[PDB]
């Protein structure tokens, strides 16, 4: 009746840093399930809850979508049950997932030379992240048994730190886009 | 909120922002070095001058989470080496003469010339010059000359500033809570709190006394076999039982022996393995010898060279415009970025060159994955040590067959064998002496048992004692010779070289001893053997992050400096040295001269 605008979610220009993660709600309406198969771009493409076949087969109450830009040594992170600054701090995934993160590289366009610096991520949080939580306080991070006053110094950090992407990196700390897709009137 | 915790988020902070203002330094002081213009001399510069200022804002943070509530060791390193607020312990005065010393003597050294007495219209750099003479020259005096001038008309100028050089220097040694500047240098050994591995800054100066006991008898004979030889390309200069007259030694100081060996090999008849020539006619270009030169490391499992080493790295010379300083050199920019810079020539001298300079870069991607300031190698010597292997390996007759750049018509009798370890035993064993020497004529300065009054005296007392050398024209506390070798007057530490010397043979026995070879360890390569790659990787992955008595015992399963690998490699040939020398006379006189005085 209706098709899933997924495109305007992988071909989008401009991304979200990561701690800032976007969610776009995908329902009523119906999309094709391999044209994100033979993209052959795609270096991750790993369903972790379903499978791609079925998934057209089957309709769904609610597909999410998830955006956001990372450096390769972390989108292993993006993954059900894992640890570290992104999967903490950043961006949960749940360890009850049906769903599929995608990836590819994107140093085409994320890697300026001599410095790329508009993402971001969270490098302190007072807790780990509840799945799927998003958390954008910019609240100076109290180390210290000193109080802040939201200052910066001893043992008071500011909680976002920023990216630097160089087209001379290597595939270890490049830029990359991720999506993850989440999961009765969603066909196929 | 503990100190240790608090440190971890220090460090944890620390490691995100130096990653990124040590790649801007790293990514500005490639251009300077690849592009040489006055602009890209002035952006490499800010971003040192970002970079070195950033360090000591951090160093003066760290030192608020004392060690002594440090428990996790890691922490407690990296702490360590940020907290060492290094030569700014001065007054803001003194700090600005020791750098503009250091800078001084460095512009002397490198801007020294000397011009001919018999053709002023000539005149030489050590650069090019002069070391062209103290390499390839026969006649006795021009090398007299080119030695004898170097050392005074540009050894004599450093005087006065490694004089003032010292003070300052131990001023800082001592602010630090080192006894002497040579202390100072000797913590780079040493380690503590670690049970069964700890070891002392003192406990080098014994160790490398030990062991240069058991050199003796090799360098001994290997003195009195050249010195014979010697003795005939100058026949009324020298004395069969005399010390080796310091200009005659085959370069600007007697560093190495290597160019004395056509004037001392020992089977000349015998055609010598030089492949420069197969490589030209098979068509070999800088992108195949690094190419070869990562399928060694391939062939023992280690990583094959990163994408972006391949665009981004500089192995020719596009020369005319551009221009590179042409030194061969490994990079660990950061952020993933490896790079070796070498202006590749097809000389079978720069491929063997060229697996040094991949070992540096296979180590430096191993312990890529540490943090940051544990990045590097596990002491000063491990990082060369680690390199020179990778020639040994690939030097020998049996992997140049092969890879096919020597001939399978190629006769490996027993002459060829103890060409091709003389030639090791000039440069190898050549540098002992004189490195053990260097140092401790400086360690000693340092610790003030020389007097500025006895400098030049000790010095070539020491020369003629310790390493059979005598100075062909004598020299009073005027001169400065010390300085007129280019570690002694940039202030880098020179103890490195003799023990990374001992390292890769330590290395080299136990990696061909995992990949089974029966035979001469010289003739050993350790190339197809997965099981010697494991080995060395264990070592290599840990970084600085454990005791280099640990890395080293990873590897070769002793906690310390060893001989009796480097005697083993080379006692083919000391067995026919000993025969070689039945009739001539070993050892020398400390007061033998070549001059009347
Ligand atoms: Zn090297």
């Amino acid at each position: 009746t209706n098709l899933c605008p997924f495109g305007e979610v992988f071909n989008a220009s401009k991304f979200a840093s990561v701690y800032a993660w976007n969610r776009k709600r995908i329902s009523n309406c119906v999309a094709d399930y391999s044209v994100l198969y033979n993209s052959t771009s795609f270096s991750t493409f790993k369903c972790y809850g379903v499978s791609p076949t079925k998934l057209n087969d089957l309709c769904f109450t609610n597909v999410y979508a998830d955006s956001f830009v990372v450096k390769g040594d972390e989108v292993r992170q993006i993954a059900p049950g894992q640890t570290g600054v992104i999967a903490d701090y950043n961006y949960k995934l749940p360890d009850d997932f049906t769903g599929c993160v995608i990836a590819w590289n994107s140093v085409k366009q994320d890697a300026l030379t001599g410095g790329n610096y508009g993402y971001l991520y969270r490098l302190f949080r007072k807790s780990k992240l509840k799945p799927f939580e998003r958390d954008i306080s910019t609240e100076i991070y109290q180390a210290g048994s000193t109080p802040c006053n939201g200052q910066v110094g001893l043992n008071c950090y500011y909680p976002l730190e920023r990216y630097g992407f160089h087209p001379t990196n290597g595939v270890n700390y490049q830029p990359f886009r991720v999506v993850v897709l989440s999961f009765a009137t969603v066909c196929g | 909120s503990t100190i240790e915790e608090q440190a971890k988020t220090f460090l944890d902070k620390f490691n995100h922002e130096a990653e990124d203002l040590f790649y801007q330094s790293s990514l500005a002081s490639w251009n300077y070095n690849t592009n040489i213009t006055e602009e890209n001399v002035q952006n490499m510069n800010n971003a040192g001058d970002k970079w070195s200022a950033f360090l000591k804002e951090q160093s003066t943070l760290a030192q608020m989470y004392p060690l002594q509530e440090i428990q996790n060791l890691t922490v407690k390193l990296q702490l360590q080496a940020l907290q060492q607020n290094g030569s700014s312990v001065l007054s803001e005065d003194k700090s600005k003469r020791l750098n503009t010393i250091l800078n001084t003597m460095s512009t002397i050294y490198s801007t020294g010339k000397v011009c001919n007495p018999d053709n002023p219209q000539e005149c030489l750099l050590l650069e090019p010059g002069l070391n062209e003479i103290m390499a390839n020259s026969l006649d006795y005096n021009e090398r007299l000359w080119a030695w004898e001038s170097w050392r005074s008309e540009v050894g004599k100028q450093l005087r006065p500033l490694y004089e003032e050089y010292v003070v300052l220097k131990n001023e800082m040694a001592r602010a630090n809570h080192y006894e002497d500047y040579g202390d100072y240098w000797r913590g780079d050994y040493e380690v503590n709190g670690v049970d069964g591995y700890d070891y002392s800054r003192g406990q080098l100066i014994e160790d490398v006394e030990h062991t240069f006991e058991e050199i003796k008898p090799l360098y001994e004979h290997l003195h009195a076999y050249v010195r014979a030889k010697l003795m005939n390309a100058y026949p009324s200069y020298i004395s069969p039982i005399g010390c080796l007259p310091a200009h005659l030694l085959g370069d600007m100081w007697g560093r190495f022996w290597t160019n004395l060996y056509s004037l001392t090999v020992p089977f000349g008849q015998k055609p010598n393995i030089d492949v420069t020539d197969a490589m030209v006619d098979q068509a070999w270009d800088a992108q195949r010898i690094f190419k070869e030169a990562e399928k060694f490391f391939v062939s023992v499992g280690l990583p094959n060279m990163t994408q972006g080493f391949w665009e981004n790295s500089m192995l020719t010379d596009p020369g005319n415009v551009q221009k590179a300083v042409c030194h061969p050199t490994a990079w660990d920019l950061g952020k993933g970025d490896f790079r070796i810079l070498m202006c590749t020539k097809v000389t079978m001298d720069d491929f063997l060159t060229a697996h040094h300079e991949m070992g540096h870069i296979q180590y430096d991607m191993a312990y890529a994955a540490q943090p940051f300031l544990l990045r590097n190698g596990a002491n000063e010597g491990f990082h060369e040590a680690v390199g020179e292997i990778m020639s040994l390996s690939a030097a020998t007759p049996k992997h140049l067959k092969s890879i096919g750049l020597l001939s399978p018509d190629f006769q490996e009798d027993n002459e060829t064998e103890i060409n091709f370890l003389l030639k090791q035993a000039l440069t190898i064993v050549g540098t002992l002496p004189f490195t053990y020497m260097l140092e401790k004529w400086r360690w000693m300065v340092f610790k003030g048992e020389i007097p500025k009054d006895q400098w030049m005296k000790k010095w070539w007392e020491m020369k003629r004692e310790i390493v059979g050398v005598v100075e062909p024209v004598p020299h009073d506390e005027t001169y400065c010779d010390p300085a007129s070798l280019f570690h002694v007057s940039n202030d880098y530490s020179f103890i490195r070289y003799y023990t990374r010397t001992l390292y890769q043979f330590q290395f080299q026995e136990a990696l061909c001893q995992a990949a089974k070879h029966e035979g001469p360890l010289h003739k050993c390569d350790i190339s197809n053997s997965t099981e010697a790659g494991q080995k060395l990787f264990n070592m290599l992955r840990l970084g600085k992050s454990e005791p280099w008595t640990l890395a080293l015992e990873n590897v070769v399963g002793a906690k310390n400096m060893n001989v009796r690998p480097l005697l083993n490699y080379f006692e083919p040939l000391f067995t026919w040295l000993k025969d070689q020398n039945k009739n001539s006379f070993v050892g020398w006189s400390t007061d033998w001269s070549p001059y009347a005085d």
